[PDB]
């Protein structure tokens, strides 16, 4: 069904976790397709900014510093994951206005 | 006959209605979804059939 | 043991976005926690809607309006378009 | 004993600098130590709770993650 | 080999640490602090090391958030010298006690 | 005759921390809520109970917001609020990203 | 439109909130924050209503939407 | 019923039904809803206790929800639990900042 | 004409126990009903996550006990554990 959807997040393993999920009585046959599509779009939306963050520092392997910078550089992803805190991250390079010497 | 625009003009129905299947094996599967493929026969087995 | 993760799937995602970019182990763990977080959020919100209209099963429509609920406007609109396209193609 | 002063003055200074603080007073340090202590109290209460209901004499990292999920301060990265 | 006015070391530490990634509070005193508070709720525990590192990560996160709000209160108060009543206002308005 | 400032103000703080009846009255707030909702779908009908719930939630949320605003405005050594206090408090509570 | 929110009503909310003396631009800032919060709440409520496939906003959609905000409200049976 | 078989005022059967129609797990144990009924009744007992003291405060006999709000907000732990839940017709405490008081 | 439910009589009897010379408004009864529904859903969700993070699905009263000690503040939860264990013993020793 991954090939029948043309996607990459496997709808069958999603279907197995949704059966052992205590979520309703019955699980449809297109709902895990829809869900795997939404998850694929979000993972692509983050890895795009991850690639940009690895490109800004000319680094090959994406490190979690790149991930943290890529999350805080977006505005909608900050509004989603603001109560989420990633390990190894650090924060934005952030300097206030009155702190610099005049 | 490439100018035979009426030929094309009654074709485009068929093309654009079969357009929902843009590659091979989901087509073979859409066949097996009718073609005497006993349900449960896995997707690659249905396609073999 | 057979502790199942999401490793090779997001590898295929990264190969089909930035095709010459590597990534670390702990970053993959971060992605794994991310996918499990978003999965539990959407499934829990769908189960809430199932109880809020007393409908004891799950179609795709609950998932659609659930991602309408969680994500704000633009990303939600793109995700709705992506889901509808993949559902119609399936 | 006295491991609240294991939190050193240069450690509070370093965490002030990473967060962006420039001018650190002298009365800040023990208030910061107390807030750290109350935070660790609530977190390790939940951790020992999940450990005792596991009926295991060892605290796992997964239990820490789940307790943080019970807070609203969810930590990725380490599993779960 | 020289001394300049107070403030250059401050901005240099801000740049050096926002460049840096890893832990600021060191490992072993934090471990013994966790064991001090942990023994007082149950006797004779045993620990995974990654659990304690996760505790350290959450602690650093909570302190950095508190310091960001404290510095915003300070810069709001037309001051740079933070005082403990700034942390009073901060942990009042977050409502977490 | 005329009183002093603070007489009437604190007297009405006393007089208005006792009655929990709503202050933003019904019909203009109702026209406002229908104006807001109008740009989501055309011509939606309303229960009165949803309007009452949002009216209660609005006045309670602005009570909590004004509490944190006034604590900021006193903490920065002033008596009278100004909108950057509201900006500071909303920056604390994590609404503004 | 927005100007049903009269000046002395915002003053009364400042009285209950604990504020003694008021500036001028608090009025516009209050209207802005009020509009943002009501936008988020009404969007989640009409999303609930559109999944309910009905034309009228319930009380229950409001209650579960404020549940989704982490701003749970009692009194109305949720 | 099973209610007086444990001596409470909250039912066991309704709660045992709700634990299946909430799909909160697969199966429901025997005495767990009895336990939950005891927990709920102790909670509402403490709440209505402080509510009754609040009714004694303004010298009324029937409990108005302002008395509920004040009884929830006055206790420390009951302001800890129900701090993130506002209440309709609730209001707030009698609160005056002393640094605003006139000389 | 759907037959909807509430909790009015049970809480009303509890009120008549601990405060016999005390009335109640029905609005407050709706408030308390919402309160009990909230407490119930929170305890249910914590029991749910206990079941998930324990790889079991048989909810004993022990999971409900650890959820009670999690969700509630300390000393009130201590009295709650007392009430719950007493009710378990009085219900299971007799029939």
């Amino acid at each position: 069904r991954s090939s029948r959807a043309g996607l990459q997040f496997p709808v069958g393993r999603v279907h197995r976790l949704l059966r052992k999920g205590n979520y309703s009585e019955r699980v449809g046959a297109g709902a895990p397709v829809y869900l795997a599509a939404v998850l694929e779009y979000l993972t692509a939306e983050i890895l795009e900014l991850a690639g940009n963050a690895a490109r800004d520092n000319k680094k090959t392997r994406i490190i979690p510093r790149h991930l943290q910078l890529a999350i805080r550089n977006d505005e909608e992803l900050n509004k989603l994951l603001g109560r989420v805190t990633i390990a190894q991250g650090g924060v934005l390079p952030n300097i206030q206005a009155v702190l610099l010497p005049k | 006959d490439e100018n035979d625009w009426q030929m094309l003009e009654m074709l485009k129905p068929c093309i654009e209605e079969g357009f929902v299947i843009q590659d091979k094996e989901v087509a073979l599967d859409f066949i097996g979804r009718r073609g005497s493929a006993a349900l449960g026969i896995r997707r690659e087995k249905r396609i073999q059939y | 043991s057979r502790k199942e993760s999401y490793s090779i799937y997001v590898y295929k995602v990264l190969k089909q976005v930035h095709p010459d970019t590597g990534i670390s182990s702990k970053a993959m763990g971060i992605m794994n926690s991310f996918v499990n977080d978003i999965f539990e959020r959407i499934a829990g919100e769908a189960s809430r809607l199932a109880h809020y209209n007393k409908r004891s099963t799950i179609t795709s429509r609950e998932i659609q309006t659930a991602v309408r609920l969680l994500l704000p406007g633009e990303l939600a609109k793109h995700a709705v378009s992506e889901g509808t396209k993949a559902v119609t193609k399936y | 004993r006295d491991n609240i002063q294991g939190i050193t003055k240069p450690a509070i200074r370093r965490l002030a600098r990473r967060g962006g603080v420039k001018r650190i007073s002298g009365l800040i340090y023990e208030e910061t130590r107390g807030v750290l202590k109350v935070f660790l109290e609530n977190v390790i209460r939940d951790a020992v709770t999940y450990t005792e209901h596991a009926k295991r004499k060892t605290v796992t990292a997964m239990d820490v993650v789940y307790a943080l999920k019970r807070q609203g301060r969810t930590l990725y990265g380490f599993g779960g | 080999p020289h001394r300049y006015r107070p403030g250059t070391v401050a901005l240099r530490e801000i740049r050096r640490y926002q460049k840096s990634t890893e832990l600021l509070i060191r490992k072993l005193p934090f471990q013994r602090l966790v064991r001090e508070i942990a023994q007082d709720f149950k006797t004779d525990l045993r620990f995974q090391s990654a659990a304690i590192g996760a505790l350290q990560e959450a602690s650093e996160a909570y302190l950095v958030g508190l310091f960001e709000d404290t510095n915003l209160c300070a810069i709001h108060a037309k001051r740079v010298t933070i005082m403990p009543k700034d942390i009073q206002l901060a942990r009042r308005i977050r409502g977490e006690r």
